[PDB]
C-alpha cells in the first residue's frame, strides 16, 4: 500500500532483517 | 562516446554523465527530455536522430572502517553506492 | 455568431519532452 | 468462541487494509513530506 549530490543511505537493518 | 562518464555539451546545455542508447520515443520536434523533478534525462543528438539517456556517472561517500588506534592501524574502506569496477 | 470553444486551444508550451507527469 | 472471535477479527484487518489505502495514511505522510522536502530542495536549483 506504500509508495545533485543527493544520496540515500541504505538502512542498516534490512527489510529481511526487520521481519525476523 | 557512449557508456563513459564524459563531459558533454549538446546544443544548449551541458553536464556530466554516461550517455547510453535509450528506448524512449521522442516526438520529431522535441529535443530534450526531463525527469519528474526538472532534471535532464535524455537528449537527441543534433547530428544523428538518436535518443540518449544521461545517467550521472558514479560517485558516493567514502567511509573508513577502522578499529581504535589503541588497538591497530590497519583499516578497511567503504566506497558507498558504487560497484567494485569503477574504483 | 458565437460558439463554445469547449476545451480546444492547447499547444505544447516548449520543445521539452516529459513523461507520465503533470507539468 | 473467543478464539473464533479473534480469528474472524484477524481477517477483518486484511479487508480493511486491502480496501482503503487511507488505512496507512500516517506512513504515507512520512514518505510524502519527505518526498516533498527533497523535491522542494531540488527545485530551488532553478531559482535565480
Ligand atoms: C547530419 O549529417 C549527417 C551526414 O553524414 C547525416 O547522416 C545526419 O542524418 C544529419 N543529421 C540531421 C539531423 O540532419
Ligand atoms: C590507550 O592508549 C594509552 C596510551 O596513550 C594507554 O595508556 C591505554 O592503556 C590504552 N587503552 C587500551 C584499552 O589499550
Ligand atoms: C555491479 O554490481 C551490481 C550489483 O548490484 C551488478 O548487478 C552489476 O552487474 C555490476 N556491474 C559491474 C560493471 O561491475
Amino acid at each position: 500500500k506504500v509508495t545533485n549530490g543527493l544520496t540515500v543511505l541504505p538502512p542498516l537493518l534490512t527489510d529481511e532483517m526487520i521481519a525476523q | 562516446v557512449k557508456n563513459k562518464c564524459v563531459n558533454f555539451n549538446f546544443n544548449g546545455l551541458t553536464g556530466t554523465g554516461v550517455l547510453t542508447e535509450s528506448n524512449k520515443k521522442f516526438l520529431p520536434f522535441q529535443q530534450f527530455g526531463r525527469d519528474i523533478a526538472d532534471t535532464t534525462d535524455a537528449v537527441r543528438d543534433p547530428q544523428t536522430l538518436e535518443i540518449l539517456d544521461i545517467t550521472p556517472c558514479s560517485f558516493g561517500g567514502v567511509s573508513v572502517i577502522t578499529p581504535g588506534t589503541n588497538t591497530s592501524n590497519e583499516v578497511a574502506v567503504l566506497y558507498q553506492d558504487v560497484n567494485c569496477t569503477e574504483v | 455568431a458565437y460558439t463554445n470553444s469547449f476545451t480546444r486551444g492547447v499547444y505544447y508550451p516548449d520543445k521539452v519532452f516529459r513523461s507520465s507527469v503533470l507539468h | 468462541l473467543i478464539a473464533n472471535q479473534f480469528n474472524s477479527a484477524i481477517g477483518k484487518i486484511q479487508d480493511s487494509l486491502s480496501s482503503t489505502a487511507s488505512a496507512l495514511g500516517k506512513l504515507q505522510d512520512v514518505v510524502n513530506q519527505n518526498a516533498q522536502a527533497l523535491n522542494t530542495l531540488v527545485k530551488q536549483l532553478s531559482s535565480n
